[PDB]
């Protein structure tokens, strides 16, 4: 955002929406890939509380780790915390769920992680 | 733009040919519109 | 084949609450009293050609009479299948009427069943006919707690609903006859809707038939059947269909739940249903096949809910 001379240069996702408070317009500007511009948007929220430093703002684009309740992780682990196999969120089986993937598509539901 | 005239053509200095349409009387200027991209890509809000 | 060998049909319930024309099960009077062999009746042995999986095919008119399509009283939504036994009783599977867990608790006034139905979407008068429940028996074997062992839920009607061409109830097969059947290397069928992938599985792409759907799905190995599965399977439910191949899913989870299994028995020109189209692991885990839930060996079982309402 700073630097104001900066729209005339060529541009760093990294040097523009990562090391700097930025806006989703040089943010949609450097990505257009609007999925992944929609995940970069999913990260830059659930990072609001990783907005600084840097490296934690990359630790929060790995996205391995869950930030505050959970919204950001994207690993692969699917079992719950006893060791129960996790039902699919689309699935209604075993139950229907009213909170599934129609409900919640940004969050990238995986098959049952 | 360095070295390029054209004559006027209102009594007001407005630049702009005046067709042949029921005869000389009026002049063909458009309007076109236009709003932010990307701010206006995703969503909608009427796209003012 | 049967050639002056003639297999007699063994009445083992009594017609005063069984109901009558017992002794007509699976006759169609199209087909049967005729002697017509339905297109599809050419792929029933096991010897066929090489085992590669048949795609779904559109069944003829007036060849599913035990089917049975358990619908929602109110307001409108196609809940599941069933089967048709008697005149008066029809079978259906427990999960499609009580679930806890499922926000699905029915009494037996929220239900109602339509026999003899060609079109789900339209309403063909004279030759379809429906019906609306009076009494539910629930048999307390029935567990779904585990694996949904013994999906087993009887029905009674209020209104009788006469023999017709597609509406005719299917014969029970014995321990003995089931026996032979399975030993004799005959395919199932398995006819239905795809309510069955509408309620267990959120798989888009394959919009749900409206059309009377029939699937042949032949039997495999019980030990096979164990390991093919994380979850423990009772003897009551058994395997049955083709192996998925990788890169592709199988068919198992067409039709609709709780419908028929049914086997042209060679032996009397009768069709008996093994049992329950139940929930298997075919419909939400890719490479498994359909399981079933047997409810031949409850014979002795079936004359004891009459034996309340013989008054
Ligand atoms: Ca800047
Ligand atoms: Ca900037
Ligand atoms: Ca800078
Ligand atoms: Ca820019
Ligand atoms: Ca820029
Ligand atoms: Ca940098
Ligand atoms: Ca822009």
């Amino acid at each position: 955002a700073n630097t104001f001379l900066e729209e005339v240069r060529k541009g760093n996702l990294e040097r523009e929406c990562v090391e700097e408070t930025c806006s989703y317009e040089e943010a949609f500007e450097a990505l257009e890939s609007s999925t992944a511009t929609d995940v970069f948007w999913a990260k830059y929220t659930a990072c609001e509380t990783a907005r600084t430093p840097r490296d934690k703002l990359a630790a929060c684009l790995e996205g391995n780790c869950a930030e505050g309740l959970g919204t950001n992780y994207r690993g692969h682990v699917n079992i719950t915390r006893s060791g129960i196999e996790c039902q699919l969120w689309r699935s209604r089986y075993p139950h229907k769920p009213e909170i599934n993937s129609t409900t919640h598509p940004g969050a990238d539901l995986q098959e049952n992680f | 733009c360095y070295g390029s005239y054209a004559r006027p053509t209102n009594s007001n200095g407005g630049q702009g040919v005046m067709v042949e349409q029921n005869g000389k009387l009026e002049s063909q200027v458009e309007m076109q519109f236009f709003s932010t991209s990307t701010n206006a890509t995703n969503e909608v809000n009427n796209i003012q | 084949e049967g050639r002056t060998a003639t297999s007699e049909y063994q009445t083992f319930f009594n017609p005063r609450t069984f109901g009558s024309g017992e002794a007509d099960c699976g006759l169609r009077p199209l087909f049967e009293k005729k002697s017509l062999e339905d297109k599809t009746e050419r792929e029933l042995l096991e010897s066929y050609i090489d085992g590669r999986i048949v795609e779904g095919s559109d069944a003829e008119i007036g060849m599913s009479p035990w089917q049975v399509m358990l619908f929602r009283k109110s307001p409108q939504e196609l809940l599941c299948g069933a089967s048709l036994i008697s005149d008066r009783w029809v079978l259906t599977a427990a999960h499609c009427l009580l679930y806890p867990p499922w926000d699905k608790n029915f009494t037996e006034n929220d239900l109602l069943v339509r026999i003899g139905k060609h079109s789900r979407t339209r309403y063909e008068r004279n030759i379809e006919k429906i019906s609306m429940l009076e009494k539910i028996y629930i048999h307390p074997r029935y567990n779904w707690r585990e694996n949904l062992d013994r999906d087993i839920a009887l029905m009674k009607l209020k209104k009788p609903v006469a023999f017709s061409d597609y509406i005719h109830p299917v014969c029970l097969p014995d321990r003995e006859t089931a026996a032979s059947l399975l030993q004799a290397g005959y395919k199932g069928r398995v006819t239905g809707w795809g309510n069955l992938k509408e309620t267990w599985t959120a798989n888009v792409g394959k919009g749900q038939p409206s059309v009377l759907q029939v699937v042949n799905l032949p039997i495999v190995e019980r030990p096979v059947c164990k390991d093919s599965t994380r979850i423990r399977i009772t003897d009551n439910m058994f395997c049955a269909g083709y192996k998925p191949d990788e890169g592709k899913r199988g068919d198992a989870c067409e039709g609709d739940s709780g419908g028929p299994f049914v086997m042209k028995s060679p032996f009397n020109n009768r069709w008996y249903q093994m049992g329950i189209v139940s929930w298997g692991e075919g419909c939400d885990r890719d490479g498994k096949y359909g399981f079933y839930t047997h409810v031949f060996r409850l014979k002795k079982w079936i004359q004891k809910v009459i034996d309340q309402f013989g008054e």
